[PDB]
């Protein structure tokens, strides 16, 4: 999802709760293009919340 | 049964501290993205990691 400046999103984090996340600078969420493979951590849920 | 209530911000003068002059004479003193998002001069915030 790519992110576009003054927008506002929101998520929920699983160990800390909800929290509404407004974007300053443009950007792809999911990692660029890292994320996979060197990982080895945790659920997929858990991957997201720490990006 | 419901409930309502108005409240509302507002930035303060000498917020951005940055500049030496208001941009428009009247201006809006309510947070925003282009006057508010981190760049206030009168809180500074830090991460922690290690702990």
């Amino acid at each position: 999802t790519q992110t576009t400046v003054g927008d506002i999103y929101t998520h929920f984090f699983q160990e800390t709760g909800t929290v509404y996340l407004q974007a300053s600078v443009q950007v792809t969420i999911d990692a660029g293009d890292e994320d996979e493979d060197e990982d080895e951590d945790a659920t997929d849920a858990a991957k997201l919340d720490a990006e | 049964m419901g409930f309502k209530t108005r409240y509302g911000i507002g930035i303060n003068p000498f917020a951005e501290s940055a500049a030496q002059a208001p941009a428009s004479r009247i201006q809006s003193g309510m947070p925003s993205i282009l006057n508010s998002l981190g760049k206030n001069a009168y809180f500074r915030r830090v991460y922690v990691k290690g702990i």
